RNA sequence: ACUCUAGUUUGACAUUGUGAAGAGACAUAGAGGGUGUAGAAUAAGUGGGAGCUUCGGCGCCAGUGAAAUACCACUACCUUUAUAGUUUCUUUACUUAUUCAAUGAAGCGGAGCUGGAAUUCAUUUUCCACGUUCUAGCAUUCAAGGUCCCAUUCGGGGCUGAU
RNA sequence: UUUGUAAAGUGCCUUCGAAGAGUCGAGUUGUUUGGGAAUGCAGCUCUAAGUGGGUGGUAAAUUCCAUCUAAAGCUAAAUAU
RNA sequence: UUGACCUCAAAUCAGGUAGGAGUACCCGCUGAACUUAAGCAUAUCAAUAAGCGGAGGAAAAGAAACCAACCGGGAUUGCCUUAGUAACGGCGAGUGAAGCGGCAAAAGCUCAAAUUUGAAAUCUGGUACCUUCGGUGCCCGAGUUGUAAUUUGGAGAGGGCAA
């Protein structure tokens, strides 16, 4: 039970000195190979925020950049084309759409290193830009398989009382053991080493 | 009560405890005779369950047997038949060891009759028993019905006619499809089908 | 050791069962009381005898009613007997192995016992039994992880010791 | 000739344990190590993230590169076994299983005494003996000598002789 | 003689409910069977389990079901002569 | 030093028991070959004769770790049928059961595993007496490394309640 120990909850928060935003990091475990499909690869809803600062690069195009002025960071265009290529790194993610895909070509040297861009896993490029800014300004998390054995995510802040935090680490539990492929061992979750920024670790 | 741990102690046996017992023990029984005298049984909850009752007139003989296939006779290896009945060898004795045990000591006392027999050792060339024979006539034993029916002299050598507790394992006796062959007893059971029944109305 | 062994079998002594002509004499005592006071077996008092009998001092282990059992350094089928120290440290009853299965059973009217076990005890002795349990339990059932740890044997017979005394002295020394 | 077969030869498993060598990695944490461009700077990769410590100091930002850090962790990469159990190799070493032989199971092992080969580098560091050799004789009575008892009877007992 | 404030059975509730290992099972080998990728026995080798085990007549894994309790024991008459 | 314990012995110790015969039928081990295949090496004869160990008036088997797959049957044995069938077989010669169904006969049960612990309550032998295939007292002995009572898979145990 994960009752005991703190988790998400109030137990560890007094711990960390820092009185800033200090988001909690768990990190799932479960064997795979060395081939790059297999896994858990979905990026769903997170319910609570995040609490984090992010500016969004909309580089739309005539049917879609008008739905920024209302709910949004920042309005962009594809006419500035000679900024974020050279000198600009003021961002955090962007957000694309698919009516124009042959600027994409253009913002590769600079930005997929980060995690400033897209190549195929995260939902990037929405169509919808008036109902899914509700979603990513409520900063999600971040599903993201490396090479041997690590899944390192982030759930929610240790600041947070315990009843917003009650929904969101059974939810986000129940994405990384029902999408996932027939080629992962006993008891997907095996490890859960949880720890925020600064506290001790917290594991079941 | 105290014969579950023995009970589960003895179900362990390549563990330290059990495997020190073990050679001190088939040391121990290597320098005595063949058949000799066990003045107490070694596997009280093993004896017991099989019908040691400790009181005057039952008996513990321990027991060794000679391991291993049965050779054939017939001298030189020379079978003088059918190249099918020509191995002398592998040839592999349907009786048990434990059968062979219990008739030795079933031997040697005459007078007692052989209730049941256990394993307590083995080493490569010896295989050790302890047979738990009943003294008949022992007033002990002739009264208290639990134990009188030992007395009745169609019991006279249970271990030499199959009928202790391997003797009806390797007679192949128990009910099932998959004893056919032998479950009334084979030999009768061979002779009740190779029968031919003629009546009086030839039917 | 003999010393606190004569002062646990002191407090043994002062608890043994009864002989057959003291259980004559409770007979003749119970049948005068039933059939002229109409004391149905409580005319008597209370016995505090000691326990015995294998399968009674595990069942008595079982359900923590035992204050202090005694084992044998003793029977041949030792697997009748392995088990109580295990028990006796795992249900918390501060136990002892004394030498000798006859004492145990002449302290019990047997021959042999193999084990021993007070439940009851009357108010008189209570302090020397506390001091027995707290020697008891400084010399075994405290020092049970530390036993259970060391392998014993691989003594050397006297012959062999003394030439691994001259050669090890021979191989390292001059 | 076709098909076998007792015997014998060799391997594997068991009987079959216990210490000391030599390689594979686990319970067991941590000191440190891991230099193709760019970037205060050796970022093996990933997550949080604009701040912490009394201060200093670093960090956000800035800029860079496939990877942005102060601060706390995971996976790992190469060593360090100081701690405990198991893998095949040295045939090294063990007595208790097992095998061989001998005797009516007679002197096995260790230590000392005295001497002396032995030279003293402070006193013995060491090693050997520890009853018999001209003779076709003898060797046996809990053993004679020496010592102490008993209650002095005619005898009987203990030590030593023979560590 | 009345063996006797003893024994036995029936109904309701509560806490339990102990059940047989070098044995089951498996590999190989011999033998046997009608038993067919091994029916029974036996030799060696490995060796269990607990909401378990065995069987359900083509080997195997996966998910269910069914049916009985092994490794301890006694017992008339039908039957053979 | 004396007394127990354990293990092992000795007695023309007290009292018992075993062997041998018969073997028609029974329970097991062990086990051929003639022959058949129009030859013969698997097969077949045959799981037979011979040999050996053990009983009884019957023996064996027997109260399901069974058969089934049905609307399920219910220990064992034997008879009629299944059935010359399914199956095995140089798929040759040949071999060859079982469940269901009708009937004869139907009888069910016992230990181990749970402290009786306000009481081994159990059992043997000797001695004395007698209404002497047995009963009572006393005395040793067995036995708590555990005999009796309670329970045994279908139930059952410890408690509580009313009949």
């Amino acid at each position: 039970v994960k009752e005991l120990l703190k988790y998400s909850n109030e137990t560890k928060k007094r711990n960390f000195l820092e009185t800033v935003e200090l988001q909690v990091g768990l990190k799932n475990y479960d064997p795979q190979r060395d081939k790059r499909f297999s896994g858990s690869l979905k990026l769903p809803n997170c319910p609570r925020p995040n609490m984090s600062i992010c500016i969004f690069g909309d580089a739309f195009d005539v049917d879609r950049a008008k739905s920024c002025g209302v709910d949004a960071m920042s309005v962009d265009d594809l006419k500035k084309l000679n900024k974020n290529k050279k000198l600009i790194k003021k961002l955090s993610k962007k957000y694309n759409a698919f009516i124009a895909s042959e600027v994409l070509i253009k913002q590769v040297p600079r930005l997929l290193g980060p995690q400033l861009s897209k190549a195929g896993k995260f939902p990037t490029p929405v169509s919808h830009n008036d109902d899914l800014y509700g979603k990513v300004t409520d900063v999600r998390s971040t599903i993201k398989f490396q090479l041997k054995k690590v899944l390192c995510l982030a759930v929610a802040v240790g600041n947070v009382e315990m009843e917003e935090d009650v929904l969101v680490n059974q939810i986000l539990m129940s994405v990384n053991f029902f999408v996932s492929l027939l080629k992962k061992n006993w008891q997907n979750v095996g490890s859960l080493v949880v720890k925020s920024s600064m506290g001790p670790a917290f594991r079941l | 009560g105290a014969y579950k741990y023995l009970e589960e102690l003895q179900r362990k046996k390549q563990s330290d405890v059990l495997r020190f017992l073990q050679r001190v023990r088939v040391w121990e029984y290597r320098q005595k005779n063949v058949i000799h005298r066990a003045a107490r049984p070694t596997r009280p909850d093993k004896a017991r369950r099989l019908g040691y009752k400790a009181k005057q007139g039952f008996v513990i003989y321990r027991v060794r047997v000679r391991r291993g296939n049965r050779k054939r006779p017939v001298p030189k290896g020379a079978t003088y038949g059918k190249p099918t009945n020509q191995g002398v060898n592998e040839l592999k004795y349907q009786r048990s060891l434990r059968a062979t045990a219990e008739e030795r000591v079933g031997r040697r006392a005459a007078n007692l009759r052989v209730l049941n027999s256990y394993w307590v050792n083995q080493d490569s060339t010896y295989k050790y028993f302890e047979v738990i024979l009943v003294d008949p006539q022992h007033k002990a034993i002739r009264r208290d019905a639990r134990y009188n029916w030992i007395c009745d002299p169609v019991h006279k050598h249970r271990e030499a006619r199959g009928l202790t507790a391997t003797g009806k394992k390797s007679r192949g006796i128990n009910k099932g499809h998959k004893f056919n062959n032998t479950k009334a007893g084979r030999r009768k059971t061979w002779k009740r089908q190779n029968t031919l029944s003629l009546w009086r109305y030839r039917k | 050791d003999r010393n606190t062994a004569a002062e646990t079998f002191k407090l043994f002594n002062k608890y043994r069962p009864e002989t057959a002509a003291e259980k004559k004499e409770r007979l003749t005592k119970e049948a005068a009381a039933v059939a002229e006071g109409k004391s149905k077996q409580d005319a008597s008092p209370k016995p505090y005898a000691v326990k015995y009998g294998l399968n009674h001092v595990v069942a008595l282990i079982e359900n923590k009613k035992a204050k202090l059992v005694l084992i044998a350094n003793d029977v041949d089928p030792i697997e009748l007997v392995v088990f109580l120290p295990a028990l006796c440290k795992k249900m918390g009853v501060p136990y002892a192995i004394v030498k000798g299965k006859a004492r145990l059973g002449t302290l019990v009217n047997q021959k042999t016992s193999a084990v021993a076990a007070l439940t009851e005890v009357r108010a008189e002795d209570e302090a020397a039994l506390a001091k027995l349990v707290s020697t008891i339990d400084a010399n075994f059932a405290d020092k049970y992880d530390e036993v259970k740890k060391h392998w014993g044997g691989g003594i050397l017979g006297n012959k062999a010791q003394a030439k691994m005394d001259k050669r090890a002295k021979n191989s390292d020394s001059a």
